[PDB]
Order: structure tokens, then sequence, then C-alpha cells
């Protein structure tokens, strides 16, 4: 197991620059690669890494055979840049290719308004919706009875406008305690 | 490109089965992987005419039965060999800079007993009338309860037709046993409209889940309804 990338995961503000590097053991590897891996989803080539550097479009790579690394630059990051980025070494010989265990980027949009609040919706019992908070946030996983959801964002592309939201659920419980270990930001609209 | 048959399977301690992998690519090389919450190469087969062990090959067996065919074989499943498995195929692995494309890969969960499968329930809650009072704004969720293995896919259709806009689905269903093997899974998604198009009533919004779970050739004794791989939905319409 000997190409070392990135740890991650990586919070990088929507169009902003975003960098990944890998060290890799064996200096006579001879083929290096970039790849992207969608959640749920298999893995696919990004580019191909040489010591000229590399660009197509907004991603840039570099190899650098002297000091046993390569490189990924993304300018103007995209929330659908989301993905687990795998550093992938051909050594050329005796050996496989060995893929990275990949490095986790999410891309955080700017939400300009800031309206936090909890809503209760009813079966058509009832589930919980922390919505409209910024992307600084954190929403916090502590009752094994109670279901909290990572935060979650959708983008109503008509209207552009984009808002995190969390569910939370439970059979034991009322909306106004669901999110309490999160820091939820005082004035979070609680409603009548 | 790269085809794999089947997408998802749940099979019962000892139960064997072949995954099926297919290029249309013409390439020589062709690999099976598995991957664990990376990658570790189980087989490859380097041209037509050869195998060879992998990484993790134990338990494992492949035919190259042609150019384009690259089967993967688990004799005797066990519960370890729950994974996502990737078949790849490449020009040909002894070039300088061969490239690797993967087939879009199978969930496999091995369980001791077929029992343990249920299909989800679904359920959709209605917007609160607080969010549309406050924000113009209405947001539904969709549930998906009680389902293993985690094999589900999410889509919202609205008025007959599927959507995207304003869709956020966990990237994951989460356990509701996290401690447990043999947990049951939850999904959560949300759709957000505005205000007026959800006070229409003739606004009709459908939650979707795909469940992949037995096949019609497994046993089924149990008294409750065979979980087989199935559609669930749950509904909401619009109301001023």
């Amino acid at each position: 197991k000997e190409v070392e990338q990135d740890p991650g995961p990586f919070n990088v503000p929507e169009g902003a620059t975003v960098a990944f590097n890998c060290t890799y053991s064996n200096s006579a590897s001879q083929s290096f690669f970039w790849y992207r891996q969608d959640c749920r989803k298999e893995p696919k080539l990004l580019m191909s890494v040489y010591s000229s550097g590399n660009e197509d479009g907004r991603f840039t790579a570099q190899l650098n055979r002297a000091s046993q690394y390569i490189s990924l630059l993304i300018r103007d990051s995209k929330l659908s840049d989301s993905a687990t980025y795998l550093c992938v070494v051909q050594p050329g010989g005796y050996q496989k290719v060995t893929f990275g265990t990949g490095t986790k980027l999410q891309v955080i949009p700017n939400i300009q308004n800031p309206d936090p609040a909890v809503y209760q919706l009813r079966d058509s019992k009832s589930v919980c919706l922390f919505t409209d908070f910024d992307s600084q946030t954190n929403v916090s996983q502590k009752d094994s009875d109670v279901y909290i959801t990572d935060k979650c964002v959708l983008d109503m592309r008509s209207m552009d406008f984009k808002s995190n939201s969390a569910v939370a659920w439970s059979n034991k419980f009322a909306c106004a305690n669901a999110f309490n270990n999160s820091i939820i930001p005082e004035d979070t609209f609680f409603p009548s | 490109g790269v085809t794999q048959t089947p997408k998802f399977q749940v099979l019962k301690t000892g139960q064997s089965m072949t995954l099926q992998c297919a290029q249309d690519m013409n390439h020589n090389s062709m690999y099976w992987y598995r991957q664990d919450p990376g990658l570790r190469l189980i087989y490859y087969s380097a041209s037509e005419g050869t195998t060879d062990k992998g990484e993790v090959p134990n338990g494992y067996n492949v035919s190259r039965l042609n150019k384009r065919e690259f089967s993967l074989r688990l004799e005797s499943a066990a519960p370890s060999q729950t994974s996502v498995y990737f078949c790849a195929s490449s020009e040909g692995l002894w070039q300088v800079g061969d490239e690797q494309y993967f087939g879009p890969g199978t969930r496999l969960t091995v369980t001791e007993d077929l029992k343990n499968v249920f299909p989800p329930e679904v359920a959709v809650f209605e917007p609160s009338e607080a969010e549309i009072s406050h924000t113009q704004k209405a947001t539904l969720v969709c549930l998906a309860t009680g389902f293993y293995p985690d094999h589900v896919e999410l889509s919202w259709w609205v008025n007959g037709k599927e959507v995207h806009s304003g869709v956020c689905t966990d990237p994951q269903p989460l356990k509701e046993q996290p401690a447990l093997n043999d947990s049951r899974y939850a999904l959560s998604s949300r759709l957000r409209v505005s205000a007026t198009f959800w006070q229409n009533p003739r606004n009709h919004f459908r939650c979707q889940v795909q469940f992949y779970g037995l096949s019609e050739n497994d046993e089924w004794t149990q008294d409750r309804a065979k979980p087989v791989t199935q559609i669930v939905s749950a509904e909401a319409w619009g109301r001023a």
C-alpha cells in the first residue's frame, strides 16, 4: 500500500480553488492518473498526469518525478465537483496499478440570507426539517431513537436559490428539541 | 462501455453466484476489484487466454471466457464478501499510460438468513404551513424506512415527470441500528417548490423508491410477503 494521498474530507467554497496532492514510493513508476468517483458510483478517468504539466479547462495536474508527487488543481469549483478523487499509479514493471484511498471533496455554496428554521411536516406521523441555515452551521449525529440526516444542498435552478437542510425523526418527541446537539443560531425560527 | 450484471444482489451465506462483465471496447485486459468503506484487485486477466490472482483472491474464481467477457464467481458466500464489486478493462496492462475503464459496479450483500431482507416503507411528508408563510416556499420530504439490504434508488416525480431541480437526496442510507450487522436502513430526500406550486391542488408529488431484493428463484417460507426487487411509491397532492 504505497500511494499516499490527502486524508480529507475537504471543504472548499463554491467558485474557489481546490488542490490535491499524492505521494508514491516507487520512483521507477511510469504512468499517473487522477480518477474521480461520485458517491455510490464507479471511478472515472479525470486526467493523465505528466511532468509536462496538463490543463483541461478548470483542471490542472502536475507530476514531479524528482520529488515523487502528483498534483491536481481545480479552479472555479462547482457543486458538481463534489466526489472522491483517487490518485492512481501504474508502476509499469512487476506490480499492479495502485488506486489511492481517495480524497473526498465537498464544494460548499454561500448562503447569502440564512433563514434558519425548524419546521414540522406531517405524513400525507411526522418529521422535522431544519433548513435555510448557513453553510458553516454543523449538523451533529446522540439519541438512538432519534434519526438525524447529514446536511444536504438542494438547488432550485429556476429561482437560482440554494438551501441546506437536514431531516430528523423519531418514534419516541418534538421538533423544538430535535437538533439540540448542533450549535443552532439563536433566532432560529421555531413556528407557533 | 463496460457492463456488469447484476447491479445488485443479496445472497444467503453458502450460496454461489457469478458476476458477469462485458466490454465492447476490444480491450485485452480485464480486472475484478472490490471496494470497502478503497479498491483491491481480486483477480485480473492480462489478455484473452490467461488469468492471475490479485491482492485478495481468496473466496473467488474467474473465467476469461473470450476477449469480451470476464466472470467473477463466489463459490460459497461469506458475510465478509459483502462489498462493492467493479469490473474494469484496459487496452493492454503492459503498455505505458494504460487507462482503466470501470463498469458501474455490483453492490452485494451476504446475510446469514434471507429473512433479514425487507423492502422499504415509503411516505411523503407535506410542507409546513409555517414554512409556506415564512418563505413562500414549500419543502416536501420523502422517507424510505425499514429496508435491507441498503440497495435502493430514490427519485421524485411531479405530474408524471422525473425532476432534479430542487431535490436533495442523502448521499447514503443511514443504519437504524448502527451497531447491528443486519441493521435495516433509512433514506431521506427533500423536494422544494414555490408556495404557489404546492398550493395548486392539481399538482401531484410522487416519491419513487426502487428496491432490489430477492429474485424469483429465491425460496420464501416466511408468513410475510416475499421481499422481491420492487418499486414502492408514496404520493402527495397540492392544497391551497
